[PDB]
RNA sequence: AGCUUGACUGCGAGCGUGACGGCGCGAGCAGGUGCGAAAGCAGGUCAUAGUGAUCCGGUGGUUCUGAAUGGAAGGGCCAUC
RNA sequence: UUGAGCCUUGAUGUGUAGGAUAGGUGGGAGGCUUUGAAGUGUGGACGCCAGUCUGCAUGGAGCCGACCUUGAAAUACCACC
RNA sequence: CGCGGGGUGGAGCAGCCUGGUAGCUCGUCGGGCUCAUAACCCGAAGGUCGUCGGUUCAAAUCCGGCCCCCGCAACCA
């Protein structure tokens, strides 16, 4: 395989999760990473290092492919939003833009807080 | 049964086997023993049995 | 570089998609060296031979009216007398027990060994290292006899072993660029006839489609 | 225990019984072997159940046959499941 | 357009082990190269981190082997696939 | 009376358009470590690549026998 050298990361961050996606702009996948799938549960892929580990395993992904300057786009509420950022720079890769594309629903679902009680 | 027939080679390398009932697929031993054959009928070594 | 001096000095003497005759071929093949020393000829050719079938394995050796183009070195094993006999009919050393020294270990400096059933025993033990050499005596191919003053006089007729590899290609020397061109063509008649004969009896497609002819100065040319 | 494979081979004067198919008993010769010092002996086990004719198809050999004639297919015969 | 296929083009081999990167593979002490290569290092490309290429550090016609020696097979000069 | 996919420590399965690394892993056996059992984390024990051949120093990677498995009266004349 032949590096292709340009991508754009999508993350998503939940309250106990970090997931990483990387594709080509076309719109085109070439590597995956969670906090979880870095091998942790329970609250263990909480940590921020869990969220290092994630960015140090999508880069796995695409080790071959040569991708190492990208812009991210940002989804989800979760504090690994940025604690995957601060790592994935740490672990060598070149950020360009962040942009928080995450949705605002118009209701219809009910919040899944509930409680009612 | 299970001990089937089976059939010899000759070191005179006949046409004609000679034919036994003799396990090989579970109970192997092998045979040689010399019997008449029918090309000038002085006896041939049959042996190997497969 | 790369394309060396002495294939540039033969500029524009070969043309692609080009068929010829044996007469006219090693006129051409003549031509291609221009080298100081006595250079060889190698042939090398593709068979329609099937790997996957046990019945289409090409091997065995042939007697051409000029051999491989040399003389070549006999070595004879037997005991008493017999063996300066047998050097007198066309052996150039005695086989001893310690020649078995120089087998063992690989450095042979002979072309062909014929034994006496008597003296076998001193190079059956090495037919680990005489057999992948082509050097090994067999009592199929009648180089394993008591009659090795006859045996010695059929190692100087011309043998020549040939062996198939990985996409049934085989390989031989026939011959000098320096020989007369009626004798070139008859020992390389000769050795397509032998390999006519040595065809199997089934065989895929078309058996010989062609027969090439090396120096590797300026590379072969088929026929 | 040692040797040995006669669990051979070509033929057979004749005899006993069953409605038939079928089944039992056997002198002696011919070819080639083995045991034994030799005399002498062996044509599978101590003997009574371990079992189908035929049709058909497969399979080694064979001018025995073979539809104009010469090969060939198919059949016959010797082998064989 | 695409599973399978074909004509046409361009470069190939460390899966281990070294002293060492032996594709399979047939011959082989005499031969290629000769204003350019040799080699181990920071820099540049790549990397199996061993080194392959490049300017420099630098040199200026070699390079190489037989004895010895790893290996089933060898390490110039070069076919066949 | 006949065919080709599979066969790799006790089971399951990769290894295979380079011919040698014995591998992924489940179980089995034993330790760190939390309140504690398992997860986790550190490790150990055991391979006739079905079984013999071809070409060979060499075949899990290609082939050919012999065997077993497979949707199935392989044909039973």
């Amino acid at each position: 395989r032949k590096q292709v050298s340009d991508g754009v990361a999508h993350i998503h961050a939940s309250f106990n999760n970090t997931i990483v996606t990387i594709t080509d702009r076309q719109g085109n996948a070439l590597g995956w990473a969670t906090a979880g799938g870095s091998g942790f549960r329970g609250s263990r892929k909480s940590t921020p290092f869990a969220a290092q580990v994630a960015a140090e395993r999508c880069a796995d992904a695409v080790k071959e492919y040569g991708i190492k300057n990208l812009e991210v786009m940002v989804k989800g509420p979760g504090p690994g939003r940025e604690s995957t950022i601060r790592a994935l720079n740490a672990a060598g890769f070149r950020i360009t833009n962040i942009t928080d594309v995450t949705p605002i629903p118009h209701n219809g679902c009910r919040p899944p807080k509930k409680r009612r009680v | 049964g299970i001990r089937e027939k089976i059939k010899l080679v000759s070191s005179a390398g006949t046409g004609h086997f000679y034919t036994t009932t003799k396990n090989k697929r579970t109970k192997p031993e092998k045979l040689e023993l010399k019997k008449f054959d029918p090309v000038v009928r002085q006896h041939v070594i049959y042996k190997e049995a497969k | 570089a790369k394309l060396t001096k002495r294939m540039r000095v033969i500029r524009e003497k070969v043309d692609a998609t080009k068929q010829y005759d044996i007469n006219e071929a090693i006129a051409l093949l003549k031509e291609l060296a221009t080298a100081k020393f006595v250079e060889s000829v190698d042939v090398a050719v593709n068979l329609g031979i099937d790997a996957r079938k046990s019945d289409q394995n090409v091997r065995g050796a042939t007697v051409l009216p000029h051999g491989t183009g040399r003389s070549v070195r006999v070595a004879v094993f037997t005991q008493g007398a017999n063996a300066e006999a047998a050097k007198a009919a066309g052996a150039e050393l005695v086989g001893m027990e310690d020649l078995a020294d120089q087998i063992k270990k690989g450095e042979m400096n002979f072309d062909v060994v014929i034994a006496s059933p008597d003296a076998m025993r001193v190079v059956g033990q090495l037919g680990q290292v005489l057999g992948p050499r082509g050097l090994m005596p067999n009592p199929k191919v009648g180089t394993v006899t008591p009659n090795v003053a006859e045996a010695v006089k059929n190692a100087k007729a011309g043998q020549v072993r040939y062996r198939n590899d990985k996409n049934g290609i085989i390989h031989t020397t026939i011959g000098k660029v320096d020989f007369d061109a009626d004798k070139l063509k008859e020992n390389l008649e000769a050795l397509l006839v032998a390999l006519k004969k040595a065809k199997p009896t089934q065989a895929k497609g078309v058996y010989i489609k062609k027969v090439s002819i090396s120096t590797t100065m300026g590379a072969g040319v088929a026929v």
